[PDB]
């Protein structure tokens, strides 16, 4: 196994990557949850989670093999893939939580 | 050898810095801060993605059946596929990279693991910060040897002093290597037009307000005040609210006796040339606005050359440091490498090589064997003609293979 | 020869140079800081870029077998790849030829090893710093004999002090060399325009906030005082606070007189003028912006022109110094040697060569054996259309058995 540790990126000022005060831990959450009441923001938002969902998702498998074929068409069913990516319930959630 | 590696160190340029700003650790965080820089975030997000999406694919060191099944075991390990997603550690290489844009210089340790095949194959990729290397320690001859790290441990469990690794077990990604071993921030001939554009910001902003508002002054009888200091105040604040003055006191605000000067050209000068120090070179400020040039595309594709570069540097290292550690555990008497390399994206000629792609299949159209017939015919054709209809992926074939 | 190499030197020009800021090691400093300006980087980006996207190949000395078999050899050690990622040496060639465009000079050794095959191979190039040289050192009729070289090993263990190597173990790569074998930064002609930039940026400046706040002045009984530096003070910091005066004190800004100048377009002008200086044809500050020509291709042809002469320098030293010190030790009687080079590209005539290709690939169509016959009516062809369609590569073909 590895010898060396994942470390913070920290230096000086730098905590955890960031040196503003007004934007560390979940006090800078709150600026960002103000900022989606920008309509900048928000029209610039509804174009990117739009283009990303609109991007033709699919299922690769590990090979042509036809047993990593079923396992691949098994994951296909259970994400309910399609041309729209609508998807079954727990795909378009997966998107939310990624915004 | 007979010549060691020297340091690139001359009167005040001391490892390719003259500047004591943005020497050493210092300097790193002069970049970091410029990450938060919107100009700079623009640029950053354009060519870190299309470094990403170059259709990187792997080429065997030669035809060589045996060539080619390493290769396609490299290809397996890293995940190559259409859209570049591949698997875990690819990505965390390219995430490497960009921290050697940004700062310099980056690594990660490369840790293996006993695969299913009964290969040695990779496990992960440990990122090594910037902010956390000490330095880089060196043999003799100026060759690097290991590098030297300390930092706390994520979660705050421990603080590392001095931990050392020796360079064959990791990957070092260095920016504009000058062939000192001394990488460089991209972002070092930006740092000018960054604090002139933050500089003018400030100038700007103190310059609108004046010319907004006004600067009201009120001239009253060396005799005198409360209500003086209100009817300033109130003009600031409060200018529906009206002067009631008496006949001996004078209202005016100061005569700055010019129009306000229009910054904006100059500062979008300021601005724009963030990007145009990384090798951009269409106006990421103004970007489709205002009266243009036609052919913008021609200058998406002077901005490859840059980008292409960059591809370069990214491949080398994975080359050199990485493919040979993966293969040598499993093909111990290896002296040539299969390399990671990607498709060169100059032109806009899809239209003409799609037509002659057509012409090709058409030529071998009653073949017994067209797919046959056809990559012989393309091995065949000159540079230009063969290079324009794309990679004829042999490891691909191997590895699609059931 | 009976004639010996003399020094480019006349009057005040001395090797080449009459500006005493840039003769030796104090020039290279100049050359050094230029690179931490946005426009210089940006040319240099796009000129080594496409350096090194010039699809470099190797061409036999003859189309004799024997040829094609070291031309195969030096191929192989290179790397040469469709992208020209090539191996780890390739690409340190580039970067050593990079700090010759930038300082003038610059220099590699070239280390050997014996290979699997029982041949003697590159192991690697040692880069040569314009800084760590002391000076190249010569003959008696004036031919380069040695590079004497200090500075300090990377790490700082040791100062090496008067190391001479000699110019058999290396590769040079001189800019513009004019016959003395003296190499000149091809920064030397943008010089004036980046000076003259930085001192209108400062001029600007100082220009800038005497327009855009305003100088104060306060004029007060001859009898007169905290109170009138406060309000000097605070019309600069604290314009919203407003300005409460005695009526034998006026308050003014100084009239200037005029709008401020705009020197924009000035100092465009010179930044812009720096990468013309280098012999690029399109504007790199303006760029996409402005009413302009139409047909951009054209400017970015004529950029070819400069930039393709770079790469023959690059590919004449390579072929001088270090392809020969690759061959002898393997094919000790050759007299000949391959070469690098590279496509020429200098026009978009894709579209019109691939419709050629299709005509001749529907001509040898019917063909038992079409990429035989395909070759020898592509070589068959006038020179103009032979090479539209690009290198037949018979090296390669060697190389892919």
């Amino acid at each position: 196994g590895a010898s060396v540790p994942v470390m913070s990126t920290s230096y000086d000022v730098v905590v955890d990557r960031e040196f503003d005060e007004l934007l560390q831990g979940k006090d800078g959450l709150l600026v960002y949850h103000k900022m989606l009441s920008d309509g900048t923001v928000k029209n610039a938002l509804n174009y990117i989670f739009g283009r990303i969902r609109s991007a033709k998702w699919y299922v690769e498998p590990a090979s042509t093999d036809p047993e990593d074929i079923a396992i691949a068409a098994f994951i296909h069913a259970q994400l309910g893939i399609d041309d729209a990516s609508v998807g079954k319930y727990p795909f378009g959630r997966l998107f939310a939580i990624y915004e | 050898a007979s010549v060691p590696v020297m340091s690139t160190s001359y009167d005040v340029v001391v490892d390719r810095e003259f500047d004591e700003l943005l020497q050493g650790k210092d300097g790193l965080l002069v970049y970091h801060k410029m990450l938060s820089d919107g100009t700079v975030k623009n640029a950053l997000n354009y060519i870190f993605g299309r470094i990403r999406s170059a259709k990187w694919y792997v080429e065997p060191a030669s035809t060589d059946p045996e060539d080619i099944a390493i290769a396609a075991f490299i290809h397996a390990q890293l995940g190559i596929d259409d859209a570049s997603v591949g698997k875990y550690p690819f990505g965390r290489l390219f995430a490497i990279y960009e921290n050697a844009y940004i700062y310099g210089m980056a690594a990660g340790e490369i840790v293996l693991t006993l695969g299913a095949d009964g290969k040695l194959i990779l496990d992960k990729i440990v990122p090594i910060h910037p902010f956390n290397i000490d330095e880089v320690l060196y043999d003799e001859e100026g060759g690097p040897k290991a590098l030297k790290l300390s930092g706390e441990v994520k979660g705050g469990s421990q603080f590392v002093s001095g931990l050392e690794i020796p360079i064959w077990k990791t990957v070092v990604f260095l920016h504009n290597d000058d062939g000192s071993f001394t990488g460089q921030s991209a972002l070092r001939a930006a740092v000018p037009h960054w604090l002139a554009k933050r500089a003018l910001i400030l100038l700007i902003n103190h310059g609108l307000e004046r010319f907004m508002i006004g600067v009201p002054t009120l001239t009253i009888p060396k005799s005198v005040w409360e209500a003086a200091k209100e009817i300033v105040k109130n003009f600031v604040q409060k200018p529906r609210h009206g002067i009631i003055l008496p006949d001996d006191w004078k209202f005016d605000t100061v005569d700055l006796k010019s129009a306000m000067p229009d910054a904006i050209p100059y500062l979008t000068y300021h601005d724009a040339g963030i990007a145009r120090a990384l090798g951009i070179d269409f106006n990421t400020v103004q970007l489709n606005m205002g009266g243009q040039a036609i052919n913008i595309g021609e200058f998406v594709s002077l901005t490859q050359q840059t980008i292409i570069s960059l591809q370069r540097e990214f491949a080398s290292a994975v080359n050199l440091y990485l493919i040979p550690k993966l293969v040598l555990p499993n093909w111990p008497s290896a002296t040539r490498f299969p390399r990671l390399t990607f498709e060169m994206e100059e032109r806009n000629d899809f239209s003409a090589a799609a037509n002659l792609m057509g012409m090709l299949i058409n030529a071998v159209k009653d073949s017994e064997d067209i797919p046959t017939e056809l990559k012989a015919l393309i091995d065949a054709l000159p540079s230009k003609m063969r290079r324009a209809l794309g990679v004829v992926d042999e490891v691909r074939e191997a590895v699609r293979q059931p």
